């Protein structure tokens, strides 16, 4: 109940900070970062024996009404 | 496909005395009707199975034809032979 002692985050309880300023009036915030995991399959089996990682992909979006200056 | 391999590998390897005096391998188009009469051609059976369909076999064949099932070889054919061919 309490934000001393609730267990989960929200989006009154967060701050974004870009170049060490707090942003002002976003409406979300969302980063996706997958690696391209990818499992190697055989001949003569089915399944893949094992997952490697390809590329880095990652990415976040901030989404924000726009302040009358700055 | 493994019974495939190994019949034309026996039957490619006997071949050494530059021509089998038996047959030829004989060809029945079970699907749409035509015979013919068929030779190993220089592509061969070549066999693959790449990452894709991993358990299926795929084979390719390559055949010419020497000449229609229905007739008969050419050096084969009884000729007339009247009178005699082995006079005395």
């Amino acid at each position: 109940a309490s934000e001393a002692k609730q267990t989960v985050h929200t989006g009154n309880t967060v701050l974004l900070m870009i170049k060490g300023k707090p942003v002002g009036r976003a409406q979300s915030a969302s980063g996706q970062r997958e690696y391209g995991t990818t499992g190697v399959y055989e001949i003569g089996s089915i399944m893949p024996q094992e997952h490697v990682y390809l590329r880095y992909e990652g990415t976040i979006t901030v989404e924000r009404l726009r302040m009358k200056k700055e | 496909m493994e019974e495939l391999q190994s019949r034309v590998s026996e039957y490619a390897m006997q071949g050494g005395s530059g021509n089998v005096s038996g047959s030829y391998l004989q060809f029945f188009n079970f699907t749409d009707d035509s015979y013919y009469k068929v030779h190993l051609a220089p592509q061969g059976l070549k066999i693959t199975r790449s990452k894709d369909e991993p358990l299926l076999f795929r084979y390719e064949i390559t055949l010419v034809v020497i000449g229609s099932l229905t007739e008969a070889d050419r050096s084969a054919v009884t000729t007339e032979e009247f009178g005699n061919v082995k006079p005395n």
